[PDB]
């Protein structure tokens, strides 16, 4: 299970515009000088601890999740939380023949469990020694104005923390940025087999 | 942070030059902030033949870039009814930016 | 059960004009609008907030909710709780022909459970591998002067302080944020199976 | 049970002429300058926190109680409690007949626990999916001066607080906000099944 | 049980000035008059404060205290405790006909338990489905002077409280405004049936 | 048992003169300016708290003690402590014909626990809803000079205290107000049927 | 918040206007505020050939709006018995507005 990125942001589908609004808009000491690029290497930084802490995706990248063994006899859980049409169910095999499959699964959407959940009670089995590998796209919308505006509010609390102070300085707000992402985080009690 | 709670009618002076070279004020209104007006400590100074009552009155408003019109300069003056409030500086209280300390005085002759 | 939103609320139904008078801007400048671009962004920032603790509406925007088995036999209480008036229970087939049901469904009003109780003991069936999608319209008005005051006061303690702090500082009120908000959470206690 | 108000308060009956008062009367920088609807933005604010907290109604509005099952065999304590008249409980029917009642009933007033208590143990039974309906107008009198004064000091208590200080900022009055509460919250400890 | 007042104070009744005495306003100036409206304003506010938390009158207005069942066989303790001269019993009917009825029905005068109890053994039977409405004088005195002087003080040492502090900032004494109150207080340990 | 006092104290027998001169002389502003009416204001204030936490009279004033059925058999211990001489025991009927009674008790004084304690057994019975009422005159002597002068230091302890700040202000003597109370308070452990 | 205990004849002078321009004050009295006298650091200070003895003594009152009887101006004194408080300025002392800061002398000529 490597689940790397297929491709990241753009940058340009980031709200740098708008972060130097969130900045210092409306109050402030002018909009002041702020090396632009900076700014949008703390937005991939408090977005990427708000994706890791949400295991949501919020930009809506395109993923590859290529996984040797089936956990469930069907189910299939996927990580990354807000999900959307599955790109292709592609199985390799030891030697990488590499054999798509278009049939037999029906993802089943949801903000809380995605799934592949195949139909009846057969999953596409794996071939010995040749992964099973599923790409998808996962997130929310392609622009930022199609997220949760309260979440992209703890990467504007989060992102500007990261740009008002450097170090690890020290510094309890009723709707943090704490409170803000645990709406999002994924609740789960299971320790178990299954 | 400050509890803003007064409201006060901010007051520019268009500049009307006069024939030897000294412009002549007018006072006209600015459209009035919301500050809190923190006293000094205060006593009667010598004017010129006025025996001027003054106090220190450290008013704090919001902020704004320099080239704005909600940035209180030290050309104007704050004005509570009949108390005019002199602006001597005008400082960037807060850390971050979002609040101005100005500087009063609010001379009455007494 | 995907839930998300169909339409988004339109900005001018927001208190822009009356958040200023909130925020203690300033009354006659010639200005006057530097701030309209991060106010708004800010209230879609402290509503977002409420309608995640609370989980209320408050704006009466359309909502789509996809879902695929029932939550229980007959009821299927739906998350967003002020609601009125169900348009649609499309029932989509397992790929393709959506066809809208009457089905015989009824509506429970409730701001606690917006329930959908069928009449005739079972809801309408769901075709293995398809969903079925809800159009509904939830909130409690149409415009800002329909909802309570109070919930609508803590968008203005918390809008607020959004504008105020911009990145997470730290910084006991009677009836604060918090003790607002209570009255309208969601109060369960079933950790159970039904 | 949905209980929406029929219609809210004119506005013109809260004491926005007193409230100033409280505000700024007999010490003070003058009266000085307050937005007047700002003003009357914050009592509508603070009664709705105290309408919420003590379930009282204050201004005597219109309310519709429109509620599914009867929850007992005959009793139905109304929640908003200082009522009076039941203006009429029209019972609709799943197609919506609207087949108002006026007898079979007698609503017992009190502060503590409203009822509607029907005569015997016969109450007006429910159509299959046709809600029943109650109208009725619930609250203390027509103008703000048929209050508890202490009930009324507790709105004046809060809203002023909410005019000194906009966000959620920090800050044991012997009776203070709370103190004058308590005595109208309603005091129960049911969690039963009756 | 509704227990609604009948008249209320006059306003000439209480000591405007001299609670203006008491709270160091000022001795001759030609104004001296600009208080007025608002001083009585919180004597109202802080005389039904303590009325609530001592159950106690303090300016003998009349009451009503319209109930249904009796809550004990035959003693029936009226809440608003410093009674004299119970006026009227008038039994209403289920509808229209009220007959006002000597009954054979005593007064027992205490500060504790003013009880309204009947010599026949039983009260006054009940129409089924009417009410029986009690009017009553209940307080101290018709005047100021007639109270006892130290909850006269805790008005003083309340109403001047809320002069001094208009919304609820946090602010020991040894016979404080709690401490004169609590001899005046209703001291019960029954939560039992009878 | 209401226990309403016949007359109230003069005023002229209460020191005011003397209260000045506890207030500053021998060191002070001058006399100085006090409202002189005021100043007995708080003294009837600060005597009424203190006869009520110690349940005594401190000026000896006319008392009627009306209750209507006996306690014990015998004893009718009376409330507020040092007596003198019962005025009357006279003995109202259920109409009014007030029959004194003239012999058949022995008041036994005592500051602990002051009783009416009569001859034998026969203690005189009540007219059945005729309420029996004695009229006492309890207090130590008809002049301030007259007391013992810890108690009437824990007047001035107290009067000066509600001269000196009027609203309820926070501020562990040694012997102060409460110190000089407790060997006067009522030391009861009795929560029994007798 | 202030505890008030001095009982202080506030006084303003008519301004009886002579003939040169310059008015004679009378000094009648006004009526009576309440107020606490807190002292500063004193010291005697050279006046014209008068070796007056002078205390800072920050008296605090209660307020009201500005066109009010209630309002010690600079203009008036305070006076208890025979002890003048001149008023060097009045400066609101609370953050709410309840409290006048005063200014005083108290210059005894010692």
């Amino acid at each position: 299970m490597m689940l790397n990125e297929v491709t990241a942001v753009p940058g340009t589908a980031l709200p740098v515009a708008e972060f130097r609004d969130h900045l210092r808009l409306g109050t402030g000491f002018a909009d002041l000088g702020a090396e632009d690029a900076a700014l949008l290497s703390y937005l991939r930084a408090a977005i990427a601890a708000i994706e890791g802490r949400t295991a949501k995706a919020l930009i809506s990248r395109g993923f590859r999740l290529a996984l040797t063994a089936w956990r469930w006899g069907d189910m299939q859980t996927l990580p990354i939380a807000p999900v959307a049409t599955v790109t292709a169910l592609r199985l390799v095999d030891a030697a990488g023949v590499e054999t798509p499959v278009a049939a037999g699964w029906r993802l089943v959407p949801d903000m809380a469990r995605p799934r592949i959940e195949a139909l009846g009670a057969m999953l596409p089995m794996i071939p010995t020694g040749g992964r099973v590998e599923i790409d998808f796209t996962a997130g929310f919308g392609a622009s930022w104005s199609a997220l949760p505006v309260d979440l992209a509010q703890a990467v504007f609390l989060l992102a500007a923390q990261y740009y008002e102070l450097r170090h690890d300085g020290a510094a309890a707000m009723p709707f943090g940025v704490m409170a803000l992402i645990e709406r999002w985080r994924t609740v789960r009690v299971l320790g178990g087999r299954p | 942070r400050p509890r803003l709670n007064r409201l006060l009618v901010l007051e520019e002076a268009v500049r009307v030059a006069d024939g030897a070279g000294g412009h002549r004020l007018d006072w006209q209104a600015k459209g009035e902030v919301w500050a809190e007006v923190t006293a000094g400590s205060g006593s009667e100074r010598a004017g010129e033949f006025v025996t001027l009552a003054s106090v220190p009155f450290t008013i704090v408003v919001r902020a704004a870039p320099v080239g704005a019109a909600r940035r209180p300069r030290p050309e104007q003056r704050f004005r509570e009814g009949a108390r005019i409030f002199r602006i001597l500086a005008v400082a960037e209280r807060d850390r971050e930016g979002h609040y101005l300390s100005c500087f009063a005085r609010e001379e009455v002759v007494a």
